[PDB]
């Protein structure tokens, strides 16, 4: 599966030379195909340079692949994947990484037909959505849009994410990147919706630490980590700094709640107090867990 | 082509009622049922948009004096040529005697229209072709029929014949 | 000021010197008139330093000062906070026209 | 408790009094500051259809807490995804149109300068320069 | 004339509601100025003006709202010739020097409006 | 039905990007002081590496900072160890002093004076960081609009006075390197380009912060050719 | 100043571009934007003088229907509105948090749709909701009491489709006593169309606990 | 493109362009229905606009047909 | 009126310090230049990006491509490539 | 102000009003509903109703309704007023004008609950309306009684089939 500047050719082997067995052309938008990946031989995914990422459908019989869905966002794709059949990971120049399903509704309609039924033919497409083609012929041209579902930012330009299965006979299977400037880094799925919620509170804890120890110095001045970034070491909150160009969806920072590790227990024992919840030892438990048991 | 008339509607009835009523017959896009909106009181019809016109077709054909509402019956049903002026015509001269005699020019579309001004009678002859309308002004024109003199030229809109009118014209021919 | 239209801020590089409120104006944030949740101390201007005018509240500039001014958190989120010195000059028309009235 | 308010929000910045559509803004502009990178964004994009018809409003206490809506709300969608609407009436023919959007480009360039340099809608024909850097691939 | 002679009443009749009038008076004859200030005759307004600031009879309170009309036609216009300008200045000048600094203000608040409008080469 | 990610930094980034030579921590050693030791730095991370034995050891690696680290340089004030004194994105100036506190190394911040907006943008005062060779004064650029200088002092707590700024309105900014010089008056230099010219003239071009008047001067400006690339200070000529 | 026949040549949707479009100082270059990925398009109540919200449709807008799930909470009744309270903490937390975790909104909007002037969501919202209930093969009581069908009859188009044959859009469909057994013609129904883990699964779903 | 017909209202003629007569115009044209063309209305432009409206390799068996088309590939399966 | 004419004010001191802030009349010549001179302070800004643009241009040093991407911000830069 | 009625809100679902146009939105604020016009206060609104605007949107709304809606004949004896209040009003003011008859569907009512039949609705100035059902489709709908003489009065049945004997006040109608 060979992708021209615009458009996709498939090739398979001759003798004497290889020969075209198929050929798309593409939508308006894509001028470049940067990168592109598969689902067990039923879907592709389409990076570009510029425009963000489609999905299609091989359909057997047209002998073409067929555009289901499309991205709200321009979004410069360096290398992108499936991390499963429905959902996609992807990169950018410049540093974000995002994670892309594809709407329920339109995953109905692909579970209860037959792809040949897309291009031409009876789906029978609701009411709203036909309105959205007349209204916003360029916006909505596919005709759905993938719902963003993580993004994050990581300065690093990413080149290759891998999806592994498991890490060291891990359960959580994770998805390990590398970037150019030279960088592992993983992004591990949280099972639990409570656990998150205990990490959640340890990110938000640490996140603004540099302005706790700066109010609570005020403070004590008032009535009886000088600086406003002392815990920081430069100004710059957290989640300006990881949302940059657009804001992070789900991904909790698991490289912030390990500097957590590194303070004085005086520090550990001054931020935990804003929680309810479990103590300083059971924090570190916390944090330490990943490493262990989730790689 | 997708879309059918419902008549016969009582105003009680709801867009929800013919909407479950409807998709019974075929998938329903979209129902538009106009309303008056100083009584808010429905007008007694309806447009039922299908996906396509073979849905449209099968529902017209289904449902057409087939179904009681409030014990109404419902209804459900589907939903620039040449012409010349000709002035001081003979009495004798009958309708269809001027098909006769502009047929051998030219197909009428439709048929002449005899009227009196002033008296002075005049009819419209209509023409399918802007050349074959010259060619029975040119053979007609100021020509004794019936020991009459006819005159014959274009009907006004001012008259026809412009430039732009043999081009749309021969368009509308092909 | 956020409700009081006249006034001109200053909006010169900040320096290293910290602004002054009045215990009238005290607890508010100079951009959005905000009396909750403060984030950083604001830093005014040396051309707004100096002699007496250093002492009067950063707002209304006319009671001399006495804490510092903070800039609330919603104003350092988006960003209002590193313009530039906020510093009211004039007195503007609603102070003025108090006066004159009462004599 | 967002979820809950926008159908509070939706009748009040629907509502046809131009003080609802001062004081529901003023809830947004809180509301999305600090929801903001939670992941609402569904209710932010709904909260947002209904702002921007507001853009061409008069009355200069409701237009500013517009536009403190419209800048809070930047950062609860991202700049790329509230461009979106703003690009094209930047332009325009209508010189009033065209005057009342550079007010909202112009609040979301100062917050955003860098941040929006991958959203520009330029393309090499669209723009005489372009910069041919942007089309290479490693 | 008998038309324009009613612009000649209608200033004097703002200026008037402006210096003595009720609350509610003067605030709707100050939003008139400030929006008309241009379509009347800036000779007009200034010569009309002008004059009373110079009698020994006017309160304070009413001075300061003959001075607050000033600043805020000044503010508009934007082109000014240079016989008003002497004549601003005789006005304006000597609050510099009055005794307390509310009024030093408002009268420091008209020269640095007017040494931008009567551009640098005129003062 | 979401998907909630947890982000780790495995390896960290090494394309290292800044560096800067001084004495920062006094380590394992009562009384020792020798200039050789020197602290490296990549946008995000920073290390610390010790040299005299011969060879390059790593002495500490530090918390993950999160931000941009736009520029490093060490400042060695007189009258004391050297802190070094980085801008980064966040538009502050942020003086670090590198500490042994608990156990371990921490970096610990002493000054962030603020300079204009968060984000890596074209007008802000940063990129470019060069700092007299004395200590008397550090000076920042931008690429465009403006360049400050900030005037350092040291007493029972470091201080800085407020800036210095220039503002020359549509020239990029290309090489700003530093004159060292004895005392006299700092002096820098730079390459500009003018970003509204009909033609390419990129122009060298000298700047004396005076002392005494306290504001920066433009001294000499000469005009080189299109191709001019960089700058560097040579010493004294005597 | 192009014609905008010229002007939509150069399009790769030229059914966005208007009359007015070709009057812009730079349309070149609007109508490149206009036509690019993703923009929307300016809200359309410009060159209306109505001020963007005038009565027509305001007129008749309904007051407020609390949420569903706030309604229960049973306020309606202990503080009549139109036209002391003895509650209780826990079930109100429970509320927002437990039973109220994923509760969202029934339509919301989605990302082009602005909101002109006389459009009205309460229209809109009940239309989804009506599609997904209303079905081929099933009639409601009420109207099968319009219709007079008793439950068990079949309805009267039945021997029209015995002539003509079934629905044309649903090939599916069986029809008690045509390709259906006719027992099946039951109570309210005649006919009936008869033909993962996302890598993210949680596997656990735990809410924050007030106590 | 109207018979150059006259109209009186700007809404009117804006209504002209969904119509059973000004749709004969342009389908009996030649130039199809609908809405990319509802703006301009002199005959010539929308024949322009009208105009801008509106390759597999199948390895034959001797390996020089990598060139050879599916069509004339089938052709010769016919043929052979 | 008082409160529109602040707005002018700020708008004169936001376009001094932040350089490109379009008014209302705004050539689209004006306006691309603003454009382009972002997107080239962010393409040597980020370590990453310039590294990404040194390699795939096969320049021979990173600080090549830094200046390539700053003198760009002149007009003349495209003239003087051209006289080589 | 309001002389004590109840306006009622717009959403109430309809006690006849006073007039009927005005209401209250959602909001507290009053508004006729014909006009579209926001009022402040019942002191606006008693300035609205007697505006020239409210003024003539009743009259378009009253032609808008005045574009829509050998046997056995029945005969309806009317009686007015013996001279017990008509001494107050003498001022030629139509008071040569005669009671008028109108036949009216009862498609409109203010309530608008049942309907289908006719009414031959009776008028006089001060006096009340009066109706009478007409369930028949036809009777005493004559042919060309007199010899088409055209004094259209008001309408072909007033003039065809009325008498108002003035002297006694008994108008007569079949």
């Amino acid at each position: 599966l060979t992708a021209m500047g615009s458009t996709i050719v498939l090739y398979g082997l001759g003798k004497k030379q290889l020969l075209r067995r198929s050929v798309t052309q593409t939508p308006v938008s894509i001028t470049k195909i940067v990168s592109m990946h598969q689902w067990n031989y039923e879907r592709l995914a389409v990076g570009d340079i510029h425009e963000s990422v489609t999905l299609f459908i091989w359909d057997p019989a047209g002998n073409v692949f067929i555009p289901y869905v499309d991205d709200s966002v321009k979004r410069h794709v360096t290398v992108l994947k499936f991390l499963d059949e429905a959902t996609v990971i992807g990169a950018d120049r410049y540093g974000n990484a995002w994670t892309l399903r594809s709407p329920p509704e339109c995953e109905k309609i692909m579970s209860n037909h037959d792809p040949s039924e897309l291009s031409n033919g009876a789906i029978k497409y609701p009411l709203d959505v036909i309105t959205l083609q007349q209204k916003l012929p360029n916006t909505y041209d596919c005709k759905f849009k993938f719902q963003l579902l993580n993004h994050f930012f990581v300065n690093d330009i990413i080149t290759d994410f891998h999806i592994l299965d498991s890490l060291s006979n891990s359960d959580r299977p994770g998805c390990i990147y590398m970037g150019l400037q030279g960088t592992v880094g993983c992004f591990i799925p949280l099972l639990s919706k409570g656990n998150v919620f205990m990490m959640g509170n340890i990110e938000n804890i640490m996140a603004e630490a540099d302005d706790t120890f700066y109010l609570d110095y005020e403070s004590r001045k008032k009535n009886n980590i000088i600086c406003e970034g002392s815990c920081s070491i430069l100004g710059r909150d957290h989640q300006e700094y990881r949302s940059y160009y657009a804001p992070v969806r789900k991904v909790i920072d698991g490289d912030l709640c390990e500097n957590f590790l590194r303070l004085s227990l005086n520090e550990q024992e001054f931020l935990a107090k804003n929680l309810k919840s479990v103590q300083v030892e059971d924090i570190i438990q916390t944090i330490n867990e990943v490493r262990t048991n989730y790689m | 082509g997708n879309t059918v008339y419902v008549g016969n509607i009582d105003p009680r009835i709801t867009k929800e009622q013919l909407y479950e009523l409807f998709i019974q017959i075929n998938p329903v896009l979209r129902i538009k049922y106009p309303k008056d909106k100083v009584l808010q009181a429905y007008q007694g019809y309806a447009f039922i948009e299908f996906y396509n016109q073979g849905d449209a077709q099968y529902a017209i054909k289904i449902m057409n004096n087939t179904v009681r509402l409030y014990d109404r019956l419902i209804k459900v049903r589907q939903v620039p040529i040449a012409k010349l002026f000709i002035k001081n015509l003979a009495d004798s001269i009958d309708s269809d005697q001027l098909v006769k005699i502009f047929n051998k020019f030219g197909k009428l579309i439709r048929e002449p229209e005899i009227f009196y001004l002033s008296k002075l009678k005049c009819a419209y002859v209509y023409f399918e072709d802007f050349e074959k309308a010259d060619l029975a002004i040119k053979s007609l024109n100021n020509q004794l029929v019936a020991n009459n003199r006819i005159t014959v030229d274009y009907a006004f809109k001012n008259g026809k014949g412009n430039a732009k009118y043999g081009d749309d014209v021969d368009r509308l021919l092909n | 000021s956020r409700h009081q239209f006249d006034l001109i801020m200053c909006l010169k590089q900040p320096g290293v010197q910290t602004g002054l409120l009045c215990e009238k104006c005290d607890g508010k944030c100079p951009i959005c008139d905000s009396y909750v949740r403060p984030k950083r101390k604001v830093r005014v201007c040396e051309n707004c330093s100096f002699g007496k005018q250093a002492k009067n509240c950063i707002i209304c500039n006319l009671n001399v000062g006495v804490n510092d001014a903070f800039y609330c958190w919603e104003c350092c989120r988006l960003g209002k906070d590193k313009d530039g010195c906020p510093r009211i000059l004039n007195l503007g028309s609603n102070r003025l026209d108090r006066h004159f009235e009462k004599k | 408790y967002i979820y809950f308010i926008t159908p509070l929000l939706e009748d009040a910045l629907t509502d046809r009094d131009l003080v609802h559509r001062q004081t529901a803004s003023n809830v947004i502009t809180h509301l999305a500051l600090n929801c903001s990178g939670t992941g609402h964004e569904d209710a932010f994009i709904h909260l947002m259809n209904l702002l921007i018809p507001n853009i061409f409003e008069t009355s200069p206490h409701a237009i500013m807490r517009i536009l403190e809506g419209l800048e809070a709300l930047s950062q609860a969608l991202g700049p790329g995804l509230f461009m979106n609407y703003i690009w094209a009436g930047l332009f325009h023919p209508a010189k009033n149109v065209r005057k009342a959007f550079w007010r909202v480009y112009n609040n979301m360039y100062v917050m955003y300068q860098d941040a929006m340099v991958p959203f520009y809608p330029v393309t090499p024909d669209n723009n005489e320069e372009y910069i041919e850097e942007l089309d290479l691939v490693l | 004339l008998n038309k324009d002679e009613k612009k000649e009443r209608t200033l004097s009749m703002l200026l008037l509601k402006i210096k003595n009038g009720n609350t509610a008076s003067r605030r709707t004859s100050m939003r008139i100025l400030t929006d008309k200030a241009v379509t009347f005759g800036p000779e007009m307004i200034f010569n009309r003006l002008l004059p009373i600031l110079l009698d020994r009879s006017l309160e304070d309170q009413e001075r300061h709202l003959m001075i607050k009309t000033i600043d805020r036609v000044l503010y508009q216009l934007g082109d000014l010739t240079k016989p008003y300008v002497h004549k601003i200045l005789v006005v304006a000048a000597p609050l510099l020097i009055d005794e307390d600094p509310m009024v030093r203000s408002t009268g420091q608040e008209i020269i640095t409006n007017l040494s931008t409008v009567a551009g640098l080469k005129t003062i | 039905d979401e998907l909630y990610l947890y982000h780790l930094t495995l390896k960290k980034q090494t394309n290292f990007v800044h560096s800067c030579i001084g004495h920062f921590v006094d380590l394992e050693a009562g009384s020792k002081r020798e200039q050789s030791q020197l602290c490296v730095a990549t946008e995000t991370h920073l290390e610390l590496y010790d040299t005299a034995d011969g060879e390059l050891k790593l002495i500490a690696k530090f918390q993950n900072l999160f931000a941009t680290i736009t520029s490093m340089k060490s400042l060695d004030l007189p009258h004391w160890p050297t802190f070094l004194a980085l801008t980064s994105d966040s538009g502050n100036l942020s003086i670090v002093q590198i500490i042994m506190h608990a156990g371990a190394l921490r970096l610990k911040t002493l000054v962030n004076q603020p300079l204009t907006r968060t984000t890596l943008r074209r007008v802000s005062p940063i990129s470019y960081m060069e700092i007299d060779p004395n200590g008397r004064c550090i000076i920042l650029s931008s690429v465009e609009q403006n360049k400050l200088c900030f005037l350092v002092d040291y007493a029972q707590k470091l201080r800085i006075s407020s800036p210095l700024e220039i503002i020359r309105p549509h020239m990029v900014t290309l090489d700003m390197a530093v004159v060292d010089v004895n005392f006299n008056n700092p002096c820098f230099v730079t390459l500009e380009i003018d970003n509204a010219a009909t033609q390419l003239s990129v122009h060298l071009i000298f700047y004396v912060l005076e002392l005494g008047l306290n504001h920066i001067v433009k001294k000499a400006d000469y005009l080189v050719n299109p191709s001019a690339n960089f700058v560097l200070s040579l010493p004294d000529l005597s | 100043k192009p014609s905008l026949s010229q002007l939509k040549s150069q399009v790769p949707y030229p059914q966005i571009i208007e009359w007015y479009d070709c009057d812009a100082r730079y349309p070149g270059l609007l109508a490149s934007i206009k036509c690019t990925k993703n923009v929307i398009p300016v809200p359309s109540h410009w060159q209306s003088k109505k001020e963007y919200l005038s009565g027509r449709s305001l007129l008749g807008k309904r007051p407020f229907e609390l949420p569903d799930i706030i309604k229960k909470t049973n306020i309606e009744q202990m503080r009549s509105t139109l036209p002391a309270l003895d509650l209780d903490y826990k079930k109100l937390h429970d509320v927002f948090f437990k039973i109220g975790a994923n509760w969202k909104p029934d339509h919301l909007l989605c990302f082009g749709d602005v909101y002109y002037e006389n459009r009205n969501l309460f229209e809109e919202t009940n239309w989804k909701r009506m599609v997904d209930h209303k079905r081929p093969g099933r009639i409601s009581q009420e109207l099968r009491a319009i219709m007079n069908l008793p439950e068990g009859q079949l309805p009267p188009w039945c021997m029209k489709m015995k002539d003509i044959g079934l629905p044309t859009g649903y090939p599916d469909l069986k029809i008690a006593g045509l390709n259906w057994d006719i027992t099946n013609l039951k109570g309210d129904v005649y006919g009936k169309i008869i033909p993962r883990n996302y890598f993210g699964a949680l596997i656990s779903f735990e809410t924050p606990e007030f106590e | 493109i109207c018979s150059n017909k006259v109209y009186n209202g700007r809404r009117t003629f804006e209504r002209h362009f969904n119509e059973e007569r000004h749709i004969y115009h342009l389908r009996c044209l030649g130039i199809e229905p609908s809405s990319v063309f509802k703006g301009i209305t002199k005959i010539k432009e929308a024949q322009e606009l009208w105009k801008n409206m509106q390759e597999l390799e199948l390895e034959e068996e001797d390996e020089e047909g990598n060139v050879m088309s599916k069509k004339v590939y089938d052709e010769l399966k016919k043929q052979g | 009126m008082a409160e529109k004419q602040r707005q002018l004010k700020l708008q004169k001191i936001y376009k001094q310090k932040y350089i490109g802030l379009g008014d209302e009349s705004t050539t689209r010549e004006q306006w691309q230049r603003n454009v382009r001179n972002d997107t080239l302070n962010t393409l040597q800004g980020h370590s990453a990006s310039l590294e990404y643009v040194s390699l795939s241009r096969g320049d021979l040093s990173i600080r090549d491509t830094r200046i390539h991407l700053l003198k760009s911000m002149s007009p003349g830069y495209k003239a003087y490539l051209r006289e080589e | 102000l309001s002389k004590g009625e109840n306006v009622p809100y717009t959403f109430q679902d309809e006690q006849v009003r006073s007039n009927p146009y005005i209401y209250k939105n959602h909001s507290g604020k009053l508004v006729c509903k014909l006009c579209n016009t926001m009022h402040m206060s019942w002191s606006s609104v008693e300035r609205h109703l007697g505006g020239k605007k409210h003024g003539l949107n009743v009259l378009r709304r009253g032609i808008s309704i005045e574009k829509s809606s050998g046997s056995v004949g029945l005969a309806i004896q009317v009686n007015y007023s013996s001279e017990v209040k008509e001494n107050s009003v003498d001022s030629d003011d139509k008071a040569k004008v005669p009671p008028l008859i109108r036949i009216v569907s009862g498609l409109e009512l203010s309530d608008t609950k049942q309907k289908g039949k006719k009414f031959l609705v009776i008028a006089y100035e001060p006096f009340e309306n009066i109706a009478i059902e007409l369930p028949p489709n036809e009777i005493l709908f004559s042919e060309n009684n007199d010899m088409d003489n055209n004094n259209d009065g008001v309408d072909e049945l007033n003039k065809k089939c009325t008498f108002w004997d003035a002297i006694s006040k008994l108008y007569y109608v079949q």
